[PDB]
């Protein structure tokens, strides 16, 4: 029992930096090909080689965290902004922007630790307006013509997670008959928040800034033959979570009471829908009367009248 | 002669594709061939042609494949098997290793010093043929591994010499035939347990001065050299978690006593109060873990320590020893040089390579992964059970080769003897965290998976197979508590084949359904979370079960009724141990059972449910009637009428178990009522008492496969929990017609009891 | 499942009927999988309609059409080339994958099993010019060659395909033995196993007998090895019935494979003597020499030492005597030109003899033999021992 | 059925019993001369009780007629070694054996 509580809360805490010196001892052509490069290039032919299901590939999920963390008056502001694309650039030209969008298409939709990793390392890669990542990343998306990804984004965007009442009672029923541990994950209410968080964050920094083409690219994929419209996917997903919300808060009538669990799962949930919203209201910054007319012939009226209507209470 | 085939290609080629096959017909474990074979060319012309410099390359190569399988893969694999379970005795020799040479400006050398691990021991057998009946040939024929190891480090040496030079006439050939087979032979012989400390010594000033790390190798060279630092890295690994089992003995000697210490201090010193209370459910209420937990926990300013201070300090001492030990701030050294210098030289092909080299990089650079991947499958039992766990590791270890072959008559019998031995085995009992550490849950349900794949409802062959692995789960989620919620996660997919091993009264234990059973049972935190992505599943294979019958019984003569007792029985078993539990029903898993079986109205018999049959009383006693007609049987075969009442009277008990309860919740909750409604109304109370009073003899024994006495048990709790016991008049009617003719037949007893 | 689509009047209002254009591949496949089904029943029925009976010769026999087609199809599975792009490859992967695909799920491989059972009833080219013509006849091979590669091209890679059709492996194996198509059956197993371990689990005793018999009867062959590995292991995982089957049936007799063993270097040693006898000048036709050791080791490494004494001839008159030709396990009496003793058994042509002798043993220490040798009447005589 | 070929005496004075154990060396082989076994390769003497019915009769029957370090040549029919079924991989049904037999130590 003391080496369990020992490996438990003692060795995992924390203990080592080393992100960014290995990288930067990595990219030196010492003398071709720089071994980052390399490696690169391994984890893009292990996502393009045709396969029927995405494997576990403990390299690439310990690799691209790795590659992910490596990445993050005036002056001391100004600075800081240089470095961090500097940093990106180390990485982004060797490959990366292409291998985390062969990575999310070779996934075609399955929530996993491969597509949880490899959002993280998109997070990494385009933190901030990086317009020349997001340039890369369209004109090799329009140069191979693929669904796959586009596909992949919506099936991934169908399942992402939504909050049901009847596991968080039941767990609180749990709870009130013995003291069952608590369960990592959220309490099995709300399953992958921060990979919804993540993915969401993604699209956003995927039209971070004005950019009008991929905006557009987001919702009609022209050049290809089977476009899927990820704003109207998006719109579903912030109703689905709306009607989540609702539900919970008509569970918490009458009762003048929050508990801990009521709070930590409601601010879960809020979180994630502020992250919905600022997805949407970075789809339709730029005046993109595409996106314009998409959002208002749609669902979202029925998720923010929702919203309205559980603001107006809680409050 | 040998060497004349380098000329002859045809023969040359012919001889090396005997070779690979004389390898392929032993490659695993099996040493009925590898007998055979060891004749078949001989005892030392491998020795002289492993030795021999004018080699054709290709012979050279595929005897030393043949030496490598013959003798040293078998064990060389179930050595390897067990590389990543680090299990340590505390004996006297294990607790001096607690010094780890770390200080003093040294850092010792890789597989030098102790090991005091558990490891199987290696046995081969002499190959004989003029012996009649040889015992068993399990192991492996003997081979001479003193010679061997000699002549591979002489040879290495040779090929290291040469290879410094760059001359154009290598053995066999190029270079990757001088040197892969070579550094393959030094890794198995490395990996087998051989080269003690000075031969390691050796070993390691081959490559160490600061070489063959600096030569110009070939890329499947330099693959195998992966492996090699890979075990480099494995064997310091062994030697941490060694020395943290080694320190961690002396601190709870040092913490164990001082903790019973203080509790005897402030059990002397009482001063009776509010807080003395609060500060003493610490030793009856929170369990070892948390209580562990929470003593230890020193990393930021102050916590709520006990008393000993003194072992903090060490502790932390020890903690500063582990990561100076660790990459954090020469092995790691060398090796990250290495490996982004290959790379800096050239760009590399056979991504395997690449691949192996990016893992030792990241694995030198993190350094404390090993640890908190290893420590989870550390564990350590004591110094006098040894050959007791030394067997069942044998053992798990022949299931594991078991499992990496088909599997055939020979195969079933090997893992049937293997799991009796299991089973047997005391530590199975004593140490229930071993086995979770270990895996063998999973080990038996991958290869029940490999018995009940090939097919869905066409073959269920090997059924013994399925049974013993079967038997085997149930027993070790029963002696638990978190094996059950280990089989609770595998309990989603046996659930799609549970249709297996029903309708046939020869495992009424051992079954898939019955060891999700037995993981769901007595547990309300697991009740709880099964939640319902099978509850439907369970509810539709009910709804068919009651819908067809069951083409192996009309097949074996049985009447053809128009739907099957058997299946539809296990069923409602399966559902009745996931919604009653503790003596009180989960209302949610009731609740949803009710509504999915009020959904798919098939589920319940015909005779009861439908446009045709009235109800229980005539369909209990038509059961009843068919029972005493042999002609509605199969001309130890399934009873028919007896089937039909034990599926009636398991569906009652379910619905029975599945009311809401004694009116704790119902007297002022709205769904309970509802619920309730719904069921008075399924099951009239006429029928009910009507199948209770039947009355049934009291037998010179009988058979006892018909109307059983504990069918009356379950209309008897359906009455007590759904409609209950209120009403006088109705009290004394029901013990008038359902209970006096019962208790007369039981007491009417003097020295014939048959039936208890 | 299937409903029925009936045109009516009224309808149901749930239709709702969207279109879906199919790739440029897939119409390209179903078109040419249209054109050879065709093409093969038209060959089919040619066929039949001469190998049923002796029926008036108006009949299509597409020879060279089937041919050209067969060419072309053979080509259209050609697996991608690996001096190729990595992207480029696994798109020509996928695209023949989904070929393939396309073309098992209409059931051709049955039509081209039909088609070489149809062709099959015959014994050679001569065997069948005669009945349908010489043209014909001349290519009956050819189409045999080229229906065996495409059938191996269509289960080359896919792992359904060869699961699927793995039911007919016992017309394959039986087959086996035609001598005029062995190679591209034996190509066509071993695709087969490779692949699917589904395929290994019919494979009977019978099977690796006729395996094993064909080893025996067509030679040296190193892809019948290659077969009996594939047969021993599929997917990291043995077969221990096929391994000790293969063990048993393959090597207990010895006169197959290539046998090995380890022997002794042995050199002789002879003086600068010469014995010619004929008319005219003759040397009394009448020789003696003794012999004796002073130190020997029955076994020295592992084997028993070679030690014989005796006289050899030579070729005509001339010295290299004929015999084991250099640096090998040959002394004297291994061969016709050469007569030797050692102690238990006379050597001559290497076969040893076995005689009788006063305390008859080996040539241990201190041991004198002496050898006579009498020309004309009488033959070379040794005393050992006096 | 099986017959000895003296190779080199052994002083025939010593001789197997019952209730003993003898240490040999020998180097078997098939009748076409297929060397199948041998004792000298492992480096190691066989070791084997008398009437203990551990080896076959065919060897055991020709080294009780032996001597202390006796050579013989065992000669020995089919039906005394392995019979119609012979070894399964290595001896051939309906197969002939010799063996080159040397007594080492007699105990």
């Amino acid at each position: 029992l003391f080496l369990q509580g020992y490996e438990k809360s003692w060795i995992e805490t924390e203990e080592h930096y080393f992100e960014d010196k290995l990288i930067e001892d990595l990219a030196k052509p010492g003398a071709r090909v720089d071994p980052l490069h390399q490696l690169i290039l391994l984890f893009s032919r292990t996502a393009l080689t045709e396969k029927c299901k995405l494997e576990e590939d403990f390299l690439y999920m310990a690799y691209a965290d790795i590659m992910a963390k490596s990445c993050h008056s005036f002056e001391e502001k100004e600075m800081e902004k240089q470095k961090l694309l500097y940093q990106q650039a180390r990485l982004h030209d060797r490959g990366a922007a292409e291998m985390v969008l062969q990575t999310i298409s070779a996934s075609k939709g399955e929530t996993g630790p491969m597509v949880a990793a490899t959002l993280k390392l998109g997070i990494a890669i385009l933190n901030g307006g990086n317009s020349t990542v997001q340039q890369k990343m369209l004109d090799y998306l329009k140069e191979k013509k693929d669904v796959g990804f586009f596909q992949s984004l919506a099936g991934l965007m169908q399942s992402c997670s939504v909050l049901d009442l009847n596991a968080f009672e039941r767990q609180n029923k749990a709870e009130g008959l013995g003291m069952v541990t608590e369960e990592g994950s959220g309490e099995k209410v709300l399953q992958d928040d921060e990979f919804t968080c993540d993915l969401f964050r993604f699209l956003q920094l995927l039209c971070e800034g004005h950019n009008s083409d991929f905006q557009n690219y987001l919702r009609t994929q022209t050049g290809n033959n089977t476009t899927v419209n990820i704003i109207i996917s998006t719109v579903d997903y912030l109703l689905r979570v709306q009607e989540s919300i609702s539900d919970f808060y008509w569970y918490y009538s009458g009762k003048d009471i929050i508990d801990e669990q009521g709070q930590r799962n409601f601010s879960k949930a809020i979180q994630v829908a502020k992250q919905v919203f600022n997805t949407l209201t970075e789809y339709i910054q730029g005046p993109c009367t595409g996106n314009q007319q998409s959002l208002a012939h749609s669902r979202l009226w029925d998720a923010v009248v929702g919203f309205l209507h559980v603001f107006a209470h809680m409050q | 002669d040998i060497l004349e085939l380098t000329e002859q290609e045809e023969l040359l080629q012919f001889h090396y594709h005997t070779l690979r096959l004389y390898s392929a017909v032993c490659a695993l474990g099996n040493h009925r061939v590898a007998h055979a074979l060891c004749s078949h060319v001989d005892e030392p012309q491998l020795l002289y042609a492993i030795e021999n410099k004018y080699m054709p390359g290709l012979l050279r190569a595929g005897y030393y494949d043949l030496l490598i399988d013959i003798h040293l893969s078998s064990y060389a694999t179930a050595r390897l098997m067990m590389n990543n379970e680090f299990i340590v005795p505390m004996t006297e020799e294990t607790k001096s290793i607690t010094l780890f040479p770390d200080e003093n400006k040294k850092h010792g050398l890789p597989g030098i010093g102790l090991s005091t691990s558990l490891r199987p021991r290696m046995r081969f057998s002499s190959p004989s043929f003029v012996s009649i009946s040889n015992d068993c040939y399990q192991y492996s024929p003997e081979f001479p591994l003193d010679i061997l190891k000699a002549k591979t480090i002489q040879m290495l040496t040779e090929a290291v010499k040469e290879g410094s030079l760059h001359a154009r006439d290598p053995v066999g050939g190029t270079t990757e035939f001088l040197f892969v087979p070579l550094i393959k032979l030094f890794y198995t012989l490395l990996i087998m347990g051989i080269f003690h400390n000075e031969d390691l010594k050796h070993i390691l000033q081959l490559i160490e001065p600061s070489g063959l790390l600096q030569m110009k190798l070939p890329e499947p060279v330099k693959l195998q050299m992966c492996l090699l630092l890979q075990y480099l890295c494995d064997c310091q690994v062994r030697h941490r978690i060694e020395a943290i089992v080694a320190f961690s003995d002396d601190f709870v000697a040092k913490l164990q006593d001082n903790q019973r210490f203080r509790y005897n201090e402030v059990m002397q010193a009482l001063n009776m109060s509010a807080a003395l209370t609060a500060r003493k459910t610490r030793e009856f209420r929170s369990p070892p873990q948390e209580q562990i937990n929470m003593l230890l926990n020193f990393k930021d300013d102050k916590s709520e320590c006990p008393c000993p201070e003194e072992i903090r300090d060490q502790l932390l001492d020890f903690h500063e020893d582990l990561m100076t030990h660790c990459g954090i701030e020469s092995l790691q050294q060398l090796i990250s040089e290495t490996m982004v210098r290959w790379a800096q030289e050239s760009v590399i092909e056979d991504p395997e390579l690449v691949r192996a080299m990016f893992v030792l990089l990241h694995r030198q650079y993190d350094g404390i992964g090993g640890l908190v991947r290893a420590l989870p499958k550390t564990y350590t039992i004591n110094g006098v059970s040894v050959e007791d766990t030394i067997n069942l590791l044998a053992s798990l270890g022949q299931i594991r080769s078991l499992l990496s072959v088909r599997m055939g008559k020979e195969e079933e019998k090997l893992m049937i003897r293997g799991l009796g031995d299991i089973m047997n085995n005391k530590v199975f009992y004593q140490h229930p965290n071993l086995m979770r550490a270990l895996g063998m849950h999973e080990t038996v349900m991958e290869v029940m998976v490999n018995v009940l794949g090939g097919g869905e409802s066409k073959e269920i062959t090997f059924p013994k197979m399925v049974a013993n692995c079967c038997r085997f789960l149930c027993y070790f989620c029963r002696i638990s508590r978190q094996n059950q919620k280990a089989m609770f996660d595998h309990l989603s997919y046996l659930l799609e084949n549970s249709s297996v091993g029903l309708a046939s009264p020869a495992m009424r234990g051992s079954t898939p359904l019955d060891v999700a059973a037995a993981s769901v049972m007595d547990n309300n935190e697991l009740a709880l979370a099964l939640r319902e992505p099978d509850l439907e599943k369970v509810v539709r294979y009910l709804a068919g079960c009651g819908l067809q019958s069951c083409q192996m019984l009309v097949s074996k003569g049985y009447p053809d009724i128009g739907w099957n007792p058997v299946e539809g029985e296990r069923y409602l078993d399966f559902l009745r141990f996931a919604v009653f539990c503790n003596g009180e029903s989960v209302e949610e898993n009731a609740n949803v059972v009710v509504r999915l079986l009020i959904r798919r109205p098939e589920c319940f018999g015909p005779a009861l449910r439908g446009e045709g049959g009235n109800g229980l009383l005539a369909a209990m006693e038509e059961a009843i009637k068919i029972a005493e007609d042999p002609s509605r049987d199969g001309p130890d075969t399934i009873h028919m009428g007896n089937a039909i009442m034990t599926f009636y009277a398991a569906l009652i008990d379910l619905l029975g178990r599945c009311a809401p309860e004694m009116h704790l919740i119902h007297a002022g909750k709205g769904e309970a009522i509802r619920i309730r409604s719904i069921l008075r109304s399924l099951i009239p109370l006429g029928d009910l008492v009507g199948v209770i009073s039947i009355a049934f003899q009291m037998p010179e024994p009988d058979m006892s496969a018909g109307f059983c006495p504990d069918h009356k048990a379950a209309m008897v709790l359906f009455l007590d929990r759904v409609y209950g016991i209120e009403v006088q008049d109705f009290l004394l009617h029901l013990l008038e017609v359902g209970f006096l003719p019962d208790l007369r037949a039981a007491a009417s007893l003097d020295t014939a009891a048959l039936s208890x | 499942i299937q409903r029925k689509a009936i045109m009516h009047h009224e309808g149901h209002m749930d239709d709702g009927l969207n279109l879906s254009r199919s790739q440029h591949e897939e119409s390209r496949t179903a078109r040419v999988i249209r054109s050879t089904v065709f093409l093969f029943n038209r060959f089919i029925r040619g066929l039949d309609a001469l190998s049923k009976k002796v029926k008036l010769p108006t009949i299509d026999l597409p020879i060279e059409s089937v041919s050209l087609s067969l060419q072309d199809l053979i080509g259209y599975f050609h697996p991608p080339d690996e001096h190729l792009e990595h992207e480029d490859k696994q798109n020509r992967l996928r695209a023949l994958k989904n070929r393939q695909n396309l073309f098992q799920e209409e059931g051709m491989i049955n039509l081209v099993l039909e088609c070489i059972d149809r062709l099959h009833v015959y014994s050679s080219a001569a065997h069948f010019a005669d009945v349908a013509g010489r043209e014909a006849g001349e290519s009956w091979k050819s189409i045999l060659n080229s229906l065996y590669e495409l059938l191996a091209a269509l289960i080359r890679g896919n792992r359904k395909n060869c699961a699927q059709f793995s039911g007919s492996l016992d017309w394959l194996i039986s087959r086996l033995e035609r001598l005029e198509a062995s190679s591209g059956i034996l190509e066509v197993l071993h695709c087969v196993l490779v692949e699917s371990p589904e395929a290994l689990n019919i494979i009977k005793e019978g099977h690796i007998k006729s395996i094993i018999s064909l080893l025996d009867k067509h030679g040296r062959n190193h892809k019948v090895l290659d077969v009996l590995c594939s047969l021993c292991v599929c997917h990291g995982v043995a077969v221990r019935s096929n391994q000790h089957l293969i063990c048993d049936n393959l090597l207990p007799g010895r006169d197959l494979l290539l046998q090995t063993r380890l022997v002794n270097h042995v050199s002789s040693m002879r003086p600068n003597i010469f014995l010619g006898v004929s008319e005219g000048s003759a040397q009394y036709k009448k020789w003696y020499y003794e012999l004796m050791v002073d130190h020997t080791e029955p076994f020295v490494t592992a084997e028993a030492t070679h030690l014989r004494v005796g006289w050899a001839s030579t070729e005509g008159y001339s010295p290299y005597p004929g015999g084991g030709e250099e640096w090998g396990g040959n002394g004297v009496g291994d061969d016709l030109f050469s007569y030797g003793f050692d102690g238990l058994h006379l050597w001559s042509g290497c076969i040893a003899r076995t005689v009788s002798s006063p305390n008859q043993h080996l040539l241990r220490t201190d041991d004198v033999i002496s050898c006579c040798l009498d020309l004309s009447a009488p033959s070379i005589s040794f005393r050992i021992n006096g | 059925g099986v017959e000895i070929e003296t190779i080199s005496p052994g002083d025939g004075r010593t001789f197997p019993k019952k209730g003993q154990t003898c240490v040999v060396h020998y180097t078997g082989m098939l009748q076409n001369g297929k060397k199948f076994d041998s004792s000298r390769d492992r480096n190691k003497p066989f070791k084997f009780r008398i009437g203990k019915q551990e080896v076959i009769k065919g060897f055991e029957e020709g080294a009780a007629q032996m001597s202390l370090g006796q050579r013989a040549k065992l000669t020995c029919t089919p039906d005394v070694a392995y019979g119609a079924t012979g070894h399964p991989g290595v001896i051939p049904p309906n197969a002939t054996l010799i063996f080159d037999v040397e007594l080492l130590n007699l105990e």
